[PDB]
């Protein structure tokens, strides 16, 4: 079962590069489709407020129209996931020239991943975390009760002694930047204690940002070899479309 | 942004002699004439005296097309190189083994670089042209007014005509489905990343 | 029972009465080996026959992307070939080091390179330039003088090791020329020697005259096969020659693929009675096939289940194994090209054909010539992958336009049955006998024992 | 102003005849380009033996690397604990088709003239 093994989950970290051969027309169409999807995501994010219902409904409609992978179905999702993978890699190749383009691409990719993660079931979240390289640590119940008051006072989306039936994670303070920035997490001797929802969302977003930045920097050294007479008009047009 | 006429400007036009009258019929588009003269290029012969319908010679047209494509392929694979120096103009088939920063070095002048006389781009454009002039569906879809398209379909484009055009188009699409000029190898493109294979 | 229908292809099929006027049928023009007092009869495929494909670790089975070539790939292929052959020669001959081409010295030096011509004309003894390998000489060129050479034999694209004095670094005076080292022979196994005896028939196209599409020689060959009942039949192309007068003018009223399929059906249904094995080798003169060397096998999807076990299609060129005896099959006219583009000097009488065959054997390649002839197309990646000799074949087959001959060169039997038709007259074909020799001999004995070139 | 780049044959650099921190300019044939760590390996064939030179190219990226082409590297030599010696390239230019024996002859002639001039003091 190569089909499901290659694309088992809708969510991806985009680690494995593609290895198959495709025609030029599909290459161009995938690049154009993904750039349109990114621009639509940016416009939807700017126009509305992240969350709500109309924003997510319009984003879902946009994803469905451009034949991409957003939902989870047991039948015939190989094609959308394959298109998403190949188009993302092509756009990464095309968007590694200047700092501004890299920042914009990372921002849009982070927003799209955040939405796709927000529309995922819980066991699917656990399976997706297991599939990728991240490994988290959960503190014991003794520790949890030892530091209950401080965590509740910090209130990382926890109100009224809601510490029960929750797992508190221990992470280095350099990875919780989003929550750490505005006093939304309890810090002790170099570690941050975060509830489940905040830890998965923020830490996954931050780790994805770091990995994507490192990989785009690595891919920056490549286009010095892109002297091919083909793909050159496409790259030039897509750079400043 | 290039139109069909500009894209295929340098392509050699297909020429086939009519088996009945012997006169050749140069083909350059599906429809010959502009205005009220919308007529398939295969509907009538060039000679007004000749009354043989060229559509009856589908097998001969396919054979001639195959021969022309084979000739063009053999011409491309010969590999003639011409020196870039205007004063040298050395023309040889022997590829020198002493390369340079850009390309092969011309042994005659030792200052310029050889270039292919017939590049693969021209051959691919030629094959695409030989497919283009026998694609009636795209030509019909290119018509601005739908009423004219329907009238042309009813008066002339019988299903047999469309089938013959499909056969002629397939005759070149068979060759076109083996070119390495329209197939990108992503493995070599992304060979610079080895963190995750 | 001519299943092929010339009247159904074109209404202008006039048979050549000259071919039907022949009276020298069955004449054995030449023979070889123990062909005296031996009758030619086989089991008709009722025994045990083993067929296999060898050579490159990946045998050619399907097509490939063709119309895309880049100069660095060709340069890499040529450099790799030159370097590998030179390294093998140096290891065999125990040489110390290879001096760079452009380095001048006052002492004799040993150089490695490729023989080439500085002009677009034919090679001569005054316009020879040696082009060295990239690693040792960066692909430099230096003229060579052969006035001091007693004996030599050169053609373009040949890998040679030369020893001489290069005082100025711009001209080399020849003093020696090492001889090629042939590949080791195949080692038979237990199953190979199990086969007792079998005989193989070989013929080459074209199968018509120059003025008809009746395919009468094909019918005659089918009748001969049916009467003789051989073990394995190998037929070469072209089956629909592109140099035929009718085909060139596009006067045929049927598609080329349909005509080829009808011809294949005729051959298979005619030869079904004999019960032998059939092998079809494509050729570059077929009008319905890709004109690129090497060539992918034929395609025919209307086969019956029984015919699958008796009809096989192989690539061009192909190294075929028959009962443990390695065969070398190629439809290219190598001998004609090499003879047209070869120069040499001899102190006495010598056979040109033997020299050409020895050069082919020692070059470890099916097409050693470079640049190729003006009417050939070669895909150099596919040529480097699928067109290498695995081992020295026991029996070598090469049809050619020259006079038919049977020769033994360096322990390898060379057979050139020739074209089946020559203009408007009949030609010749060959029959082979294969007996596995005893293993108690001091040296390897040639499995091929009797070969006869029979007129048709 | 950086120190001048004197010439050094590859079999002199690979033999540890150059002190640490000296600025040298050598040549060789490219073999590899590990993009993850930005390291380039060059060999030059002397007789029947092959010697290697390692070049760190962190100051010249982006780069178009051709495998099998001659290169000239100018930089400073640094000794490392386990990676032996690595040259920190400042300028790495591509030359193909250079007449190497002529270059070596010129280098030896320059060294001989320098020795002759220095023999009067």
């Amino acid at each position: 079962d190569q089909r499901n093994a290659s694309y088992p989950h809708c969510l991806q970290f985009y680690l494995q590069p593609p290895s198959e051969n495709i025609s030029l027309i599909e290459f161009e169409n995938l690049a154009i489709d993904r750039v349109k999807l990114l621009k639509s995501v940016e416009n939807l994010g700017v126009s509305y407020v992240k969350g709500t219902e109309q924003y997510q409904s319009k984003l879902e409609s946009e994803l469905r129209k451009l034949k991409f992978s957003y939902r989870e179905n047991l039948e015939d999702e190989y094609e959308p996931r394959r298109r998403d993978h190949i188009s993302h890699f092509i756009l990464r190749l095309a968007y590694c020239q200047s700092e501004e383009l890299r920042r914009w691409f990372i921002q849009q990719e982070m927003d799209l991943l955040r939405f796709r993660f927000s529309i995922l079931p819980k066991d699917k979240i656990q399976d997706f975390l297991k599939d990728s390289q991240l490994q988290f640590e959960a503190i014991s119940d003794e520790e949890k009760t030892l530091r209950e008051q401080e965590i509740v006072a910090s209130s990382p989306s926890l109100s009224g002694l809601k510490l029960g039936f929750e797992s508190i994670y221990k992470i280095p303070f350099a990875d919780a930047l989003d929550l750490f920035r505005g006093r939304k997490v309890y810090l002790e001797d170099g570690f941050a204690y975060v509830p489940l929802k905040d830890i998965v969302a923020i830490i996954l977003n931050e780790f994805r940002a770091k990995l994507s930045k490192a990989l785009a920097l690595t891919a920056r050294s490549l286009p010095a070899v892109q002297s091919d007479e083909r793909l050159q008009p496409l790259l030039n047009h897509l750079s400043h479309s | 942004q290039l139109t069909d006429e500009e894209k295929y400007r340098d392509c050699e036009r297909f020429k086939c002699p009519c088996p009945t009258c012997g006169t050749e019929n140069i083909y350059d588009n599906v429809f010959d004439g502009s205005g009220t003269d919308m007529e398939p290029s295969l509907y009538r012969c060039s000679n007004i005296d000749c009354k043989a319908s060229p559509l009856t010679f589908t097998v001969q047209l396919s054979n001639k097309l195959i021969m022309d494509i084979r000739r063009f392929i053999k011409k491309y694979y010969d590999g003639w190189l011409i020196c870039e120096e205007p004063t040298c103009r050395n023309r040889t088939r022997h590829l020198p083994l002493q390369f340079s920063r850009t390309g092969p070095l011309c042994p005659a002048c030792m200052k310029a670089t050889l270039q292919p006389e017939y590049s693969d781009k021209s051959l691919y454009t030629q094959l695409c042209f030989y497919r283009y002039i026998f694609d009636a569906e795209c030509a019909l879809e290119k018509l601005t007014t739908d009423h004219e398209k329907d009238k042309l379909k009813k008066q002339f484009f019988t299903p047999k005509v469309l089938q013959d055009y499909r056969k002629l188009k397939n005759t070149a699409e068979q060759f076109l489905s083996r070119s390495g000029y329209s197939e990108v190898n992503l493995s070599k493109l992304f060979a610079g990343c080895a963190v995750k294979s | 029972h001519q299943l092929l229908s010339p009247s159904s292809f074109s209404p202008s099929a006039t048979p050549s009465q000259k071919y039907n006027s022949r009276s020298n049928r069955g004449e054995v023009v030449t023979s070889f080996g123990l062909a005296q007092g031996v009758s030619w009869s086989g089991r008709g495929g009722a025994g045990n026959i083993s067929l296999k494909v060898l050579g490159c670790p990946e045998a050619l089975t399907g097509s490939y992307k063709s119309m895309f070539q880049k100069l660095p790939d060709i340069r890499e292929v040529l450099t790799c070939k030159i370097e590998e052959l030179g390294s093998e020669l140096k290891e065999h001959y125990k040489i110390e080091a290879f001096t760079p081409l452009l380095a001048p010295a006052q002492e004799p030096v040993t150089l490695l390179g490729q023989i080439g011509c500085d002009s677009n004309g034919k090679l001569n003894n005054k316009s020879v330039i040696l082009e060295g390998d990239r690693e040792h000489s960066s692909g430099a060129q230096i003229p060579v003088d052969l006035s001091e050479l007693k004996e030599y034999s050169l053609f373009p694209g040949q890998v040679v090791i030369m020893e001489g004095i290069n005082t100025t670094g711009r001209k080399l005076v020849a003093t020696k020329l090492y001889e090629g080292v042939p590949l080791p022979f195949y080692q038979p196994t237990e199953e190979d020697a199990d086969f007792e005896q079998s005989m193989v028939l070989v013929a080459c196209g074209p199968y018509t005259t120059s003025d008809s599409i009746t395919y009468d020689p094909l019918l005659d060959l089918i009748a001969v096969i049916n009467h003789d009942r051989p073990d394995v039949c190998i037929l070469f192309g072209p089956f629909l020659d592109a140099k035929h007068e009718q085909v060139e003018n596009c006067l045929l009223t049927s598609p080329f693929e349909d005509i080829f399929k009808q011809c294949l059906r005729t051959i298979i249904e005619g030869t079904r009675s004999s019960g032998s094995h059939l092998v079809f080798v494509p050729s570059l003169r077929d009008v319905h096939h890709e004109p690129v060397y090497p060539q992918p096998p034929f395609s025919y999807s209307d086969l019956s289940r029984e015919d699958k076990k008796q009809v096989q299609f192989v690539s061009e060129p192909c190294s075929l194994s028959i009962n443990g005896v390695i065969f070398g099959l190629t439809s290219t006219d190598l001998l004609f090209h090499l003879g047209a583009e070869e120069i040499s000097s001899s102190s006495g009488t010598s056979d040109r054909f033997s020299r050409i065959l020895k050069h082919i054997l020692t070059q470890r390649s099916y097409y050693p010539l470079y640049p190729p002839q003006e009417d050939m197309a070669i895909d150099y990646e596919s040529f480097y992958v699928y067109a290498q000799l695995p081992v020295t074949p026991d029996v070598l087959i090469i049809p050619s336009e020259l006079r038919y001959f049977v020769k033994d060169v360096l322990g390898c039997v060379c057979v050139n049955p020739g074209r089946l038709t020559k203009g408007q007259v009949g030609g010749t074909f060959a029959r082979l006998y294969l007996r596995r020799p005893a293993a108690d001999g001091a040296e390897r004995q040639s499995p091929c024992i009797a070969v006869q070139v029979v007129r048709i | 102003l950086p120190k001048p780049g004197t010439y050094y044959l590859p079999w002199e650099v690979s033999a540890g005849q150059v002190p640490d921190g000296s600025t040298l300019r050598t040549f060789g044939r490219l073999c590899l380009y590990d993009m993850i760590q930005s390291r380039v390996t060059l060999m030059a064939q002397h007789g029947s033996d092959q010697h290697q030179v390692l070049v760190c190219t962190k100051l010249v990226e982006p780069f178009h690397a051709q495998v099998g082409s001659l290169y000239i590297v100018l930089g400073e030599l640094q000794h490392q604990q386990d990676r032996g010696s690595v040259v920190k390239a400042r300028v790495l230019t591509c030359v193909e088709g250079m007449n190497l024996p002529l270059l070596e002859q010129a280098i030896r002639e320059q060294r001989l003239y320098k020795q002759e001039r220095g023999g009067s003091q």
